[PDB]
């Protein structure tokens, strides 16, 4: 199947000084958002119509208080130990948590956090894990948080028990979206490049979905290797845009054509050709 | 948890311009740290109004990232950009538009 197969949490909490932090939340499919959390009221936003998945509405409203007490909890007692973990405001904490499905059906889990923007800790087999970029800093907090009740017997059936079906559920719920296919648009552009006498051809390829694209230049069929992928950017509304770029020299471009493969196309490439002298 | 990261900026169109055409104009700042920024779309350094942005988010290697973006329809002589000021960033740095 195709679209996406993991979901995650994700948190970002700023801390300005001691008596000040906030932290922002949300809840993904891959690189799509389908909670937000509104720290105006402390619950979950729900993007999508499918986005409590199979949950009844008391589950979720479960999970809704666990995530708003963790939530206030943890900028307290990050507070309360700053000074023992000799921390200098401001700071900003990253967490991530959540789970995949791998081919052949295993579902991984996974929780993530960080300090600085640099690797902290993680949880790996129920248990905290420093990272070395946390330094003792990270191995003093492992030790902490093992002292809190109920923590990591929470995190751990969130992990590897509520994680997977939900997942599980919430890819099925929201399969008329997830497993939509949306056919891309192709346009060719040309610019400068330093080399004496060489240019840069540019394939445009916007608004496809599902993300996973094939695009390259090409010299009938053989695959022109010097081509460069850009990054892959986002659109709003589920799609992306991504330009693949050709260094060639000026008498040299006349034969070159774009190819696009996508999910969508069922089996009729996009072929742009490039014309020579401002032929578009 | 010491080295701030100045933010990317690409500025890019949904659909190929065509003077006329109605359109979207894109901004994406990434690759940023820490995540307190500020962002605006620009039509002919003017502030545009009605502009939407995703919430906050980041990539694998913690780097922040955000999504704006607004209606737009490109003229011959109009000038879009994308304004983004960080803590990274002595004055707001400006990225126009340029759609070859
Ligand atoms: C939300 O959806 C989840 C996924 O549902 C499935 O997929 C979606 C897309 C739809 O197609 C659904 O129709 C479909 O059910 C639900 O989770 C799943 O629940 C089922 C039970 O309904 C459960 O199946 C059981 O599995 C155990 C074995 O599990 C162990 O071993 C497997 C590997 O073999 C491993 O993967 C597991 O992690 C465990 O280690 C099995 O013993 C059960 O057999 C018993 O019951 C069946 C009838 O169901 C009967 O024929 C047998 O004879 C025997 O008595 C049964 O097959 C799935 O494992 C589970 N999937 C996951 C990933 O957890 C989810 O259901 C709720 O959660 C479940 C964990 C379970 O407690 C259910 O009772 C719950 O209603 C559903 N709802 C919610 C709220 O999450
Ligand atoms: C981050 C989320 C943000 C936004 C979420 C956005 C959207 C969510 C939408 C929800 C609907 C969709 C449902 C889908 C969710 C399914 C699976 C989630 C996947 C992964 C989650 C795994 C881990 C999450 C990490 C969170 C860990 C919290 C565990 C915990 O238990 O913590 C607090 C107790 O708060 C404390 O004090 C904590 C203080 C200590 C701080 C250190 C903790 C660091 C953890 C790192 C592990 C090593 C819980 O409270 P409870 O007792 O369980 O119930 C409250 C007491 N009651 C009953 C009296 C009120
Ligand atoms: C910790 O920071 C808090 C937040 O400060 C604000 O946010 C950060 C992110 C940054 O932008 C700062 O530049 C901002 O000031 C501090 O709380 C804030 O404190 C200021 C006063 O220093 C206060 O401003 C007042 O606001 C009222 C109306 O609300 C207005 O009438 C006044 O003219 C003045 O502008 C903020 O409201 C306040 N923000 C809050 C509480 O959310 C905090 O200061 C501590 O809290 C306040 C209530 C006072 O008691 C301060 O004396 C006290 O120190 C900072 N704390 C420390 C220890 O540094
Ligand atoms: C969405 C759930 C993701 C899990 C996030 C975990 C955060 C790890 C950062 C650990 C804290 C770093 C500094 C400790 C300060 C202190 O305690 O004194
Ligand atoms: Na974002």
């Amino acid at each position: 199947f195709q679209g996406p197969t993991s979901f995650h949490v994700i948190q970002t909490s700023s801390f300005t000084n001691s008596t000040w932090a906030q932290t922002q939340g949300s809840g993904w499919l891959d690189d799509l958002q389908i909670h937000g959390w509104d720290s105006d009221s402390g619950t979950a936003i729900f993007l999508k119509p499918w986005s409590k998945g199979n949950f009844s509405d008391k589950e979720v409203a479960e999970l809704e208080e666990i995530f708003r007490v963790y939530i206030f909890g943890f900028a307290r007692e990050v507070q309360d130990f700053a000074g023992d973990f000799q921390m200098k405001y401001p700071f900003e904490i990253q967490g991530i948590a959540g789970c995949e499905l791998h081919s052949g059906g295993a579902i991984v889990s996974f929780l993530r956090g960080a300090l600085g923007g640099l690797d902290f800790l993680s949880v790996k087999n129920a248990s905290c894990v420093p990272s070395p970029e946390g330094g003792s800093r990270a191995q003093k907090f492992c030790a902490l948080i093992i002292q809190y009740q109920g923590i990591m017997e929470t995190v751990r059936i969130l992990l590897y028990e509520t994680c997977p079906r939900y997942l599980l559920g919430v890819l099925n719920a929201g399969k008329a979206d997830l497993q939509r296919q949306v056919k891309p648009e192709a346009w060719l552009s040309s610019g400068p490049s330093p080399g004496p006498g060489r240019l840069q051809l540019v394939c445009h390829v916007s608004g496809f979905y599902p993300k996973p694209v094939w695009v390259m230049w090409m010299r009938g069929e053989q695959e022109q290797q010097g081509t460069q992928l850009g990054d892959i950017l986002p659109n709003a509304n589920w799609t992306w845009y991504l330009r693949a770029t050709l260094d060639v020299a000026d008498g040299e471009a006349a034969g070159l054509s774009c190819r696009v493969k996508h999910s969508s196309l069922e089996g009729q490439d996009i072929i742009l050709y490039w014309r020579g002298s401002g032929l578009n | 948890p010491k080295i701030q990261r100045t933010p990317k900026i690409q500025v890019y169109s949904r659909h190929p311009a065509e003077n006329g055409k109605s359109n979207f104009l894109n901004c994406y700042v990434s690759g940023f740290h820490p995540s307190d920024i500020e962002v605006d779309l620009l039509k002919n350094g003017e502030r545009i109004e009605k502009v939407e942005h995703s919430d906050l988010s980041f990539s694998k290697d913690w780097s922040f990232y955000l999504l704006y973006y607004t209606e737009f329809t490109p003229t011959e002589k109009d000038e879009y950009a994308c304004r983004v000021n960080h803590v990274t960033l002595s004055q707001p740095k400006i990225v126009k538009w340029d759609r070859d």
